[PDB]
């Protein structure tokens, strides 16, 4: 809703806006430019222009609506979205959808912007349970799954092929990860986590990492087997619903899993994109939704519940089965 | 290899009861009517070119994960952690050495795959399990 | 006109020309090419003599590819006469093809089984076969040989022990020459067929 | 003045393949015309690309058609035989058969087949009207 | 063109029938014409791009175009865009160049 570049502007999907956003503002692009001026990495005028100006006067002091907020950064070729969001501190009154309170995904960033005493309003909020109840939610189909697969095959090719040439880059991040520094501490906070935070902050593992998926061959064959696992439970013939806690029991009696390597899924998952430097990330967007399910159901134990229906849609020749974990109490968000 | 015995090609539509077992010797598919005939008499070589190694007709078992890869690596777990048990406990609180532990057992179980210190890897499995 | 039809006209093609001689594709084709055909008008067609079409009509009506149906003509200005029309009934032809290629697929995988088995034991002078376990009980009192109860005389082993490996190849060979057929059957099974 | 204008494989098959009716075309009459045919015709045979009738007195080509199959000759002789050993069930009970051994029958049973006052006084009207009995 | 659900393939007409895909070009056309952006106060399109990362459960089939037994679009939705087509056509018309 506010991306001004021209190419990026122009997607129609705002998962599509946000990898090539930031592609163009991870700064790899630009720490790879500066090194090598030949390299053929391009860059984002608007968010390089933000750099020469200070932070609090990006925009006059005043209120600025969606509409004056894009004429504005249009004349002075800057972006609203990185203005809005490195605003927050200074801002007095702040205007976002509930999806940047309740939604763990988009609202821990934000989160630490906005002060804690500040006055909270909820306008329309009829119908906040449906959006607490949807944030804690997933579904999963058998083409996720298929697709998982195939993320994992390919994340194997791209990790041998890293050794071959260089192994240092993966050396730096196990010695990391063995100290017990996180995502958080590991990445700069111009970057991204690959796979955002799922469950809610307070409920991620502050310890190290458990050591079976420190390495990013262990890891793969952590995830291959767990895709298969959920592959193996998408034949059911018929409706079954099940706590999480008797999924996991059910998952570590025949593929060995523990609870705590899942709730870590979706971090170590992160780490090792960023250190392979994958340049598209096409085909590995399909691992995410994986990561995801693993994290929220090994974190939450009541309150959730995983239902497995052969029939999504009843009136359909061939059975397509989806697995959903649905979140069933609204006050955990 | 798709939905038939490659040794019988006995196709699934025409005989839709067969089903088909694999041995974890080497992990090739093979429908039970083959089984029946060639493993009961006694052991004899895999039916396959290029393929040598005798299998026990009673070693044959259901495939779980569709993956062969994935199975081989499962089992090879199953195998390693019988031998290898262990707890957080088990180290007295000890973090550090319990996700090393962990770390350690991990690479054997993928050398074991990988076959790449084969020999060296199953003379230290040996030694640990009587001790 | 759908394609089922068109399929089902390509699985007796192939089927006639794979399993039947030459004369037998030129009949079945007649009739494919054309709905129903008169006897009088197949010969006319063929320029096959009575006789030369005998052979060819009964052996397909025995494997119920083709069908028959008999009815009184009343000429205008002849004799009454019943009239022969030879006419495809897909539903038989369809499960008839099923069923005997299962049958040959089963005795190949039979046979393949058998001959695994040991090889046996048969007499030379009056030829008769005895089985491994039938042959332990006819050993003389020396432990030596085997004796036929018949002519008294020592048993020959029996063949075929070498033949694992052919009776696979044969069924190699039959499954990779046979593929379209699986392929066409399991077309018309996804759909239906109305009777003819 | 040939019958057919044909002195090429190509040509032939073109002739062949037009044929609106399954009628053959006697090679007698096409040899007519034509210095050579057996040679293409028998070529064309082992090509698979047209039906031939020969004569039993010696192998000799006759009528030819149109092949819109595929190989002539396509299974080797010892399956041919034993496709021809096995005998079809019972034309009534095959359906049963079939479905027994788990593969879906097209066909069915025949046997399951279904084969399917008082005087009236008012006189001088009373074919007039019509009978209205409902609406 | 009047909006009627498409059944199954009726006699209609031989000759007509062969432009049916320029028909369907020209609806193509004219609906890539009627596309523009819209105010930011009652856009739409915003408020489910909004939360692009959401992932929650997959709505029941009452939310969802009808789909026939093989998958296949029911083809009720076809009549309803032509409705709009229709009625956007009458609007854009009235604000002509006099
Ligand atoms: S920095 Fe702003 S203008 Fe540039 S691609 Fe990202 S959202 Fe668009
Ligand atoms: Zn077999
Ligand atoms: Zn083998
Ligand atoms: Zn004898």
């Amino acid at each position: 809703n506010l991306c001004l570049h021209p190419e990026v502007s122009k997607e129609r999907k705002g998962t599509v806006v946000d990898e090539k956003c930031r592609r163009m503002t991870n700064g790899q692009a630009k720490r790879k430019l500066e090194e090598d001026p030949e390299a053929n990495v391009e860059l984002c005028e608007y968010h390089e222009n933000l750099y020469n100006i200070e932070v609090e006067d990006y925009l006059p002091k005043g209120v600025f609506s969606f509409e004056k907020l894009l004429k504005y950064c249009e004349e002075k070729t800057l972006c609203p979205y990185f203005i809005v969001r490195r605003m927050i501190s200074l801002c007095n009154i702040i205007i976002y959808s509930y999806h940047y309170l309740l939604d763990p995904k988009i609202a821990e960033r934000v989160s630490n912007e906005v002060s804690k005493d500040s006055i909270v309003i909820f306008d329309e909020a009829h119908n906040i349970d449906n959006v607490c109840i949807e944030s804690l939610s997933l579904d999963l189909t058998t083409d996720a799954l298929r697709r998982a697969t195939r993320g994992a095959n390919a994340l194997d090719e791209r990790i041998s092929e890293v050794r071959k040439v260089d192994s240092q880059k993966l050396q730096d991040e196990y010695e990391k990860l063995v100290q017990g520094l996180h995502s958080a501490d590991i990445l700069t906070d111009q970057e991204e986590p690959f796979v955002e935070t799922p469950v809610l902050p307070q409920d991620l593992l502050t310890e190290a990492i458990p050591g079976n998926i420190r390495r990013a061959e262990h890891f793969v064959s952590f995830l291959k087997r767990l895709i298969e696992y959920l592959k193996t439970r998408m034949k059911v013939l018929h409706v079954i619903s099940e706590t999480p806690k008797s999924f996991l029991q059910h998952l570590k009696q025949l593929t060995f899993i523990e609870r705590k390597p899942l709730r870590f899924c979706s971090e170590r998952l992160s780490l090792l994109v960023r250190t392979l430097e994958v340049t598209e990330v096409e085909d590995f967007t399909a691992l995410k939704d994986i990561a995801t399910f693993a994290t929220l159901i090994s974190t939450y134990e009541e309150g959730f519940l995983l239902i497995i229906e052969p029939y999504e849609i009843e009136n359909a020749a061939v059975p397509n089965p989806i697995m959903r974990f649905t979140c069933l109490d609204a006050s955990i968000a | 290899n798709k939905d038939m015995c490659p040794i019988c090609k006995t196709d699934r539509y025409l005989s839709p009861d067969v089903k088909f077992l694999v041995n974890p010797e080497c992990y090739h598919r093979i429908c039970e009517s083959c089984v029946d005939r060639i493993f009961s008499l006694g052991p004899a070589q895999c039916p396959y070119k290029g393929c040598d190694k005798i299998l026990r007709k009673n070693k044959f078992k259901t495939q779980i994960f569709d993956d062969v890869e994935v199975e081989k690596e499962v089992d090879i777990r199953k195998r390693v952690f019988n031998v290898f048990n262990k707890t957080i406990d088990d180290f007295n609180g000890d973090l550090v050495e319990y996700n090393k532990y962990l770390e350690e057992v991990e690479d054997i179980i993928y050398k074991l795959d990988h076959g790449i210190d084969v020999a060296k890897t199953e003379e230290k499995l040996r030694t640990y399990e009587e001790l | 006109d759908r394609p089922i039809d068109d399929i089902v006209k390509n699985l007796l093609k192939f089927v006639v020309r794979g399993f039947y001689g030459g004369s037998f594709v030129l009949v079945l084709d007649a009739i494919l090419f054309h709905s129903v055909l008169a006897e009088d008008d197949l010969k006319q067609l063929l320029s096959i003599n009575k006789t030369e079409l005998g052979p060819l009509i009964a052996r397909l009506r025995s494997d119920r590819l083709i069908s028959i149906h008999k009815q009184r003509e009343y000429p205008p200005n002849s004799k009454s006469v019943e009239r022969v029309y030879y006419y495809v009934k897909y539903p038989h032809a369809i499960d008839a093809i099923k069923w005997k290629v299962h049958q040959v697929v089963q005795r190949l995988k039979d046979d393949l089984d058998k001959n695994s088995e040991p090889n046996g034991y048969m007499c030379p002078i009056c030829l008769t076969k005895y089985t491994q376990l039938e042959a332990v009980q006819l050993l003389n009192f020396d432990r030596t040989e085997f004796l036929c109860s018949l002519c008294d005389e020592p048993l020959v082993e029996d063949d075929s022990g070498k033949k694992n490996k052919e009776k696979q190849d044969k069924l190699n060979r039959l499954m990779d020459q046979i593929q379209p057929i699986i392929d066409s059957l399991k077309k018309i099974d996804d759909s239906r067929i109305e009777e003819n | 003045l040939s019958t057919y204008d044909v002195h090429s494989p190509s040509e032939l098959l073109k002739l062949l393949r037009s044929q609106v009716t399954f009628k053959g075309i006697s090679c007698k009459d096409l040899k007519d015309g034509w210095p050579q045919c057996d040679e293409t015709i028998n070529q064309l045979e082992e090509d698979s690309k047209i039906l031939v009738l020969r004569t039993k007195k010696d192998k000799t080509p006759r009528y030819v058609w149109y092949n819109s199959g595929g190989n002539l000759k396509c299974i080797d002789e010892e399956f041919v035989k034993m496709w021809e050993n096995v005998q079809l069930p019972q034309f009534a009970e095959l359906p049963r058969k079939l479905q027994d051994l788990g593969l879906k029958p097209a066909s069915v049973d025949p046997a399951t087949i279904k084969r399917q006052k008082g005087k009236i006084t008012n006189t001088h009207m009373t074919g007039i009207l019509k009978d209205y009995s409902h609406r | 063109l009047r909006g009627e659900k498409i059944m199954q393939n009726d006699r209609g007409d031989v000759i007509i029938d062969r432009y049916l895909t320029l028909d369907q070009e020209f609806d193509r056309k004219d609906d890539d014409m009627l596309l523009h952006p819209v105010k930011k106060i009652i856009d739409l399109d915003g408020n489910i791009q909004d939360d692009p990362v959401v992932r929650g459960n997959r709505p029941d089939f009452t939310m969802q175009p009808g789909v026939d037994i093989n998958g296949n679009s029911d083809g009720t939705v076809d009549i309803l865009k032509g409705m709009n087509r229709l009625s956007e056509k009458m609007i854009m018309a009235l604000k002509n160049e006099y």
